[PDB]
């Protein structure tokens, strides 16, 4: 029994959290009125690591949704499994975050941060043993970006020796809403650098190219997109959900997938992607290929420009461990330039029998790259196009922020790509 | 792709294996402290054989044999010839050798005593030689010893052959370098091709204190004599034309008269030690490359001088013995997508 | 080769051969170091609130 | 009759300990009830076995074993398993959350908070022997619990217990069968803080387990029930002379004085034969000789490494099946004249040799097969120091950078127990080399 409480903030946090709810609801045999109907019994083993069980044997996900307008919200409610969530989990105000990190963080977001940790509060009295939290949300935006590491700061204060992880959507100007998204992305990761334990970082970018070159997407939706965030994000939590002995937990992962701690900021991958030829079965060394492919990854940064600092994969599906083994050790063998030399053995494999819906097999990836600064230069280089000129800082002046705030998020977010660039010769 | 660390930068032998291996397109080089390698072109001293064969999916070859040096150490070959049952202390084609440690530090000074004394007193030629891993040479016990104490390291003070095989024109003095390369099986390969070290100086017997003609290696000849180079390019001659000189003085050959000896006595040192040193069963597997010296009296009798674990090769023949060191050693554990320029000394394992 | 100490019994026996002959902290402490520990975790947790106050 | 405690802690002491004594019982014909028919004393009795197990009134033989995890999943397989029966509730401690494979975190920590109650679950144990011996701890390397808060035990034990011997049982850590990069770590912290607390450690090496079982039992991928499977017959051929009848080893004082002539030098090599898979056809069986020879082949060694190598401190046969001595003695000279077989100047060149004429039991359903002879040999080779050579590299590649060092020093544990540990392990591996190099 070893609690996880899922939190979802802001538009992006609460769409992309309501498709993963309802991608892990169908593996684990939960129902959209919470009642199980699976047939196998390793689907029920970890089920309370997401799911509290309520009277009836009802299963109620662990999860709370925030937001500072109700829009997006009331489409999860009224969404495919919107009646599975606990009514009493929905916190969320009506004057909105207009896009605006402050807003989010220091004016409405603290109006009505309290309430969150009430409902949070609650969520943990009632675990037998809280690993950690898992956080969704974008960083471009007000309310995730903004009231999401707002959260992070408090939840750290009440729960300070809990794991804290995120799922972070890094913006993209190739898929953006506001022209502001660097300002909002640049003061977040200044706080997830200081405050979260393991943050995936999913690029919007990357998830645009794979849909549009990869997938054949001719429009790419934000539905298409969030498409891939569900299965990554069912993919780097298998080991949490099912029974295994690699990375069992939140705080065994941190161990080892984190050599530094500011150093936490993961590329996720998942194999196969398939354009709809979606019927072929796909074989252990195609999906090891994929997996480690760049076209497979989702922060946008090539890892050929880096080097792995640790590597933890998973493989889905009934399949041959023997072969799994020596493809991966092919991987690394052949390509031992791109792996640190001082970390041995930094590659970590499990395998799970359950694979996901409408898959014989698949493969997801998680990477600690060096490359990913290319992720944190790009934001710092859209940030200071605009700060130098200080454009569009009346927002956030309004709100009571000061410029010298921006200096610091930028200068620590400089900083963290010099230590990347350190570790990476 | 294969792949392969170096770690032995004074190695011309696999400097050239490692350029061979590159330009075939299908081995790659890491760094020198990258565990992830099937081949270990490993160091001279310390080599870390503890650390090969515990990587999983790697099949690890290393060209040193781990114990090797018990044949190619002036004093653990002498120990290992005296106390080996196969070898045996009468063995007939190694000369009287013995252990001698300095007196500031088991050893047999007197058992040589005991030997020279008999010699002394039955007339007969009593010059020893006393060598260490600094040479000297002298019919006289005492200067012999004596030397020895101003050093610090173990020394071996073996009998000189004082009837050498000496060639003509000249009356000069030589050697002979043959390689031998034991691969994984351990299959013993004798290379075709051996190099004479040839004294350009002529060979004196009543004058020990001028060492050029009497010692035949390459660096003396070429610094302290006069006539190098007169003879034979660089003081070294080979097989074609030092059989040829075999058929025309002696009317015999370099293979009945030589070769049939050292073949004999390169078998019997390797397959000796074959227990201790053999990689079959290993979780590792060894291949190296060896220097045996040798010594040819004026009976064309043949006497073992030393064995070297990392020589050195003839400029002339650096390109086909890497190239086969490569196909018998390296690409035999490592397929690549004749007439062998060795010759295979079979023997029971 | 020498077979010495022989000994027999019902389930077994047992022997020995010869090929050649031959040529803390107290419980004070432990506490200490334990509490020395836990006293830099809290050190490390109080700095870290303190933090989190400012 | 003097008792034997058995402690286990972490997952793999837990899984290893749940499968010797498994194999305890069909051993001594035990019910997983915990009836013993054989046994014609009813609630008593100081027979060999009876230093493993005591005997309740009601005929039930219970082992004298201690289950300690800083989690409860693993020791709920325990309570809920075939010989749940065996154990009472008191035997069997679980915490909440585990030590994350942080050793500072099983022995600081974690291991602060619950090492009191261990320590009289121990008690309680000890209250029943008459002539308590001393312990044998099973437990990994690698992992939080196994390393950080045995290392605490250990301490405590030679606190509690002074005059006591105390055995290891350690899993050295292979990456074929591990998820955690900081075991290296771990292993060389968890060896600093109990070297002067071991008499003598048996190491066995995942590897050479994994090796065995894919080469010897056609196990394309083993698992860890087919590891502990074999881990437990050798941990068997070894405690065998203190639940049986015997002269040689009969206490556990006797694998000091007959392994261990040097106390830091305590870490004797195992080698095992003959390992025979169930589902070959049908085995020929093997000789005396043949069994002996395979002894000296580092295919059948606990821990991958060469003998030949290094210098012999003592070498002890331990038969079981049809075997006598004449036999051993003809097999031990035909070996000598075949095999590099160098003692230390300070020792005899000799062997101790123990048979048990009861052949290896095997359990039913297992990957092995019955053989009519069995042998495990325990000899203390110089050679054993090249997995302490691999283990301080990989350790020095990673502290070099002080990867994941924030781990240790987050949970109460000084940066300055990383340099003192390495620097033991320095010691360590010039000792050996001082005793066994020229
Ligand atoms: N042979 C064998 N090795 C095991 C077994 N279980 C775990 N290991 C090894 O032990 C190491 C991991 O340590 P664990 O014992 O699982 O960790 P722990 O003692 O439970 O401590 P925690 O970190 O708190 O979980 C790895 O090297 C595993 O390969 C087992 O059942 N048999
Ligand atoms: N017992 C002996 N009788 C006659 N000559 C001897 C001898 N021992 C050594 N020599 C002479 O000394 C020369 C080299 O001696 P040795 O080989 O022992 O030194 P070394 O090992 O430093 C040279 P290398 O390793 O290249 O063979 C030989 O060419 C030989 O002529
Ligand atoms: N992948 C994905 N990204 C989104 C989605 N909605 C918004 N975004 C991104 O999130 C940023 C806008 O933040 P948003 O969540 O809408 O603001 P918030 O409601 O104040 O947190 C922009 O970078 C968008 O590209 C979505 O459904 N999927
Ligand atoms: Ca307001
Ligand atoms: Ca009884
Ligand atoms: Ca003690
Ligand atoms: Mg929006
Ligand atoms: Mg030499
Ligand atoms: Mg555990």
């Amino acid at each position: 029994m070893r609690e996880i409480v899922h939190i979802q903030a802001g538009q992006c946090g609460n769409q992309i959290g309501a498709k993963f709810w309802e991608v892990i609801s169908d593996e684990h045999g939960i129902d959209p009125t919470g009642s199980y109907h699976g047939d196998s019994d390793l689907q029920l083993e970890r089920i309370n690591v997401y799911y509290n069980e309520a009277t009836g044997n009802k299963y109620v996900p662990r999860a709370i949704l925030v937001d500072l307008e109700p829009g997006t919200m009331d489409s999860v409610r009224s969404g495919p499994f919107g009646q599975i969530f606990r009514p009493d989990n929905f916190v969320f105000g009506q004057s909105g975050a207009g896009n605006n990190w402050a807003k989010g963080h220091y004016t409405e977001g603290a109006e009505l941060v309290d309430s969150v940790l009430d409902v949070v509060r609650k969520e943990s009295e009632s675990c037998d043993c809280l690993q950690g939290f898992q956080l969704t949300h974008s960083l471009g935006g007000g309310t995730g970006s903004g009231m999401g590491t707002l959260l992070i700061s408090k939840i750290r204060e009440e729960y300070p020796d809990r794991i804290m992880n995120t799922f972070s959507v890094m913006p993209s100007p190739k898929v953006s809403d506001t022209v502001v998204e660097p300002y909002n992305a640049t003061l977040s990761v200044h706080q997830l650098v200081e405050n979260t334990d393991e943050t995936y970082c999913i690029d919007n970018e990357a998830l645009y190219d794979i849909c549009f070159r990869t997938l054949k997407l001719t429009t790419p939706t934000y539905g298409d997109l969030n498409h891939l965030v569900s299965a990554t994000m069912s993919g780097v939590t298998t080991c949490l959900r099912f029974p295994g002995q690699l990375n069992a937990d939140l705080r065994k992962l941190a161990v080892n997938m984190v050599p530094f701690p500011r150093l936490h900021f993961f590329m996720p991958g998942f194999a196969p992607l398939t354009s709809r030829q979606q019927y072929r079965a796909l074989t252990v060394p195609e999906l090891t290929q994929q997996m480690f492919d760049s076209k497979n990854m989702m922060a946008a940064c090539d890892p050929r420009h880096g080097r792995y600092l640790t590597v933890a994969a998973i493989f889905r599906g009934r399949m041959s461990m023997k072969e799994v083994d020596e493809q991966m050790l092919n991987v690394q063998n052949k390509n031992s330039s791109y792996f640190v030399e001082w970390i041995p053995n930094n590659v970590k494999t499990a395998v799970c029998d359950i694979p996901p819906r409408g898959l014989k097999m698949s493969a997801t990836f998680i990477g600690n790259s060096t490359a990913i600064q290319e992720l944190f230069k790009r934001i710092s280089e859209q940030f200071t196009a605009m700060f130098r000129r200080k454009a569009f800082l009346h927002w956030y002046t309004g709100e009571g922020m000061d410029e010298m705030e921006f200096t610091e998020a930028e200068s620590n977010m400089n900083d963290l790509v010099s230590e990347y660039q350190q570790y990476q010769d | 792709m294969y792949t392969f660390v170096v770690r032995d930068e004074n190695s011309s032998v696999y400097a050239e294996v490692s350029r061979l291996l590159l330009a075939t397109g299908q081995w790659k080089r890491l760094r020198k402290d990258n565990p992830r390698f099937n081949l270990m072109l490993g160091e001279r001293n310390r080599l870390p054989f503890g650390r090969l064969g515990h990587e999983p999916g790697l099949v690890q070859l290393v060209n040193y044999y781990r114990g090797a040096d018990k044949l190619c150490r002036k004093a653990s070959l002498v120990k290992l010839i005296k106390t080996s049952p196969e070898l045996s202390e009468s063995c007939t084609w190694f000369p009287e050798s013995y252990v001698i440690y300095p007196t500031n530090l088991t050893d047999e000074r007197e058992v040589f005593l005991a030997a020279y004394n008999r010699r002394r007193e039955g007339r007969e030629g009593n010059v020893w030689i006393a060598k260490s891993s600094g040479i000297l040479i002298s019919s006289e016990a005492s200067e012999l010893l004596d030397f020895i104490d101003e050093q610090g390291q173990v020394h071996v003070i073996q009998k000189y052959l004082e009837k050498p095989l000496l060639l003509e024109p000249g009356h000069r003095k030589f050697d002979i370098r043959s390689w031998v390369l034991v691969d994984h099986l351990y299959n013993i390969y004798l290379y075709r091709e051996g190099v004479l070290r040839t004294s350009s100086e002529p060979y004196n017997s009543a004058n020990f204190q001028d060492k050029t003609c009497h010692l035949t290696n390459h660096c003396i000849q070429k610094e302290y004599s006069k006539n190098y180079g007169r003879y034979e390019e660089g003081n070294e001659m080979f097989f074609e034309e030092f059989n040829q000189y075999l058929m025309d003085a002696l009317n015999t050959t370099l293979e009945n008269s030589i070769l049939l000896q050292i073949k004999h006595i390169i078998r019997s040192c390797l397959m000796c030690i074959e227990p201790a040193i053999s990689t079959k069963h290993l979780h590792y597997q060894s291949f190296q490359l060896f220097g045996f010296d040798f010594m040819v009296d004026e009976e064309l009798k043949v006497w073992l001088i030393e064995v070297n674990g990392a020589p050195a090769c003839a400029q002339k023949l650096y390109a086909e013995l890497c190239q086969g060191i490569v196909d018998v050693a390296i690409s035999s554990v490592f397929p690549l997508a004749p007439t062998s320029i060795f010759i295979k000394l079979h023997h029971h394992h | 080769m020498e077979v010495i100490e022989l000994n027999k019994c019902t389930s077994g026996q047992s022997f020995e051969v010869i090929l050649k002959p031959p040529s803390d902290p107290s419980l004070e402490e432990i506490q200490k170091k334990l509490e020395a520990a836990e006293e830099r975790r809290k050190y490390q947790e109080a700095e870290l609130l303190k933090h989190l106050a400012e | 009759m003097r008792e034997c405690i058995s402690i286990h802690v972490g997952q793999a002491g837990v899984q290893i300990g749940n499968a010797c004594w498994e194999l305890y019982c069909l051993e001594h014909g035990i019910q997983p009830d915990g009836q013993m028919p054989s046994d014609k004393t009813i609630g008593g009795g100081d027979d060999s076995f009876n230093t493993f197990f005591s005997e309740t009134g009601a005929g039930k033989h219970v082992p004298r074993a201690v289950f300690v995890d800083l989690e409860p999943t693993v020791i709920d397989e325990v309570r809920t398993g075939t010989y749940r029966q065996l154990f009472h509730p008191e035997q069997l401690i679980t915490g909440k959350e585990d030590a994350a494979n942080n050793y500072a975190r099983g022995h600081y920590t974690i291991g602060k908070e619950i090492i009191d109650l261990v320590l009289d679950r121990i008690r309680k144990l000890a209250d029943q022997c008459t002539g308590l011996q001393g312990f044998l701890v099973f437990h990994s390397f690698g992992g939080g619990t196994g390393s950080g808060f045995t290392s605490l035990l250990m301490e405590r034990l030679s606190v509690d217990y002074g005059k006591k011997s105390k055995l290891e049982f350690s899993i050295y850590p292979a990456p074929q069968v591990s998820t955690a990069v900081v075991e290296p770590y771990n292993s060389i912290l968890t060896t600093h803080t109990t070297l002067e607390h071991s008499d003598c450690a048996f190491m066995v090496d995942n590897e050479a387990i994994y090796d065995i079982c894919r080469r010897n039992l056609d196990i394309e991928r083993p698992t860890y029930t087919n590891l502990n499977r074999l881990i437990s017959q050798i941990v068997s051929s070894i405690t065998a002379s203190l639940r049986f009848d015997g002269a040689l080893n009969v206490d556990l004082t006797e694998f000091q004085t007959n392994l261990v002539p040097y106390p830091r030098i305590h870490f004797p090599l195992a080698t095992y034969a003959p390992v025979i898979s169930a589902e070959k056809a049908y085995h020929e069986q093997l000789s005396v000789a043949e069994i002996t020879n395979a002894c000296f082949e580092p295919a059948n060694q606990m821990v991958k490494c060469d003998p030949r190598h290094g210098k012999y401190m003592a070498c002890c046969l331990l038969y079981r099946g049809d075997v006598v001595p004449k036999d051993v003695n003809a097999a031990i000279a035909t070996i000598k004249t075949k095999r590099s077989i160098q003692f230390v100047d300070w020792c005899p060149t000799g062997f101790k040799v123990g048979i048990n004429y009861q052949p290896p039991t095997v359990v039913p359903g297992g990957d092995l097969a019955k053989v009519q002879r069995a042998v495990c040999m325990l000899s203390n080779t110089t050679a054993i120091a090249e997995a302490w050579a691999r283990l301080d590299h990989k350790f020095d590649l990673m502290y070099a950078k002080r990867a994941f060092v924030h781990w240790y020093v987050g949970e109460g544990m000084e940066e300055g127990e990383f340099s003192e540990a390495r620097e033991d392990m320095a010691a360590l591996e010039k000792d050996y080399e001082e005793v066994g190099v020229d």
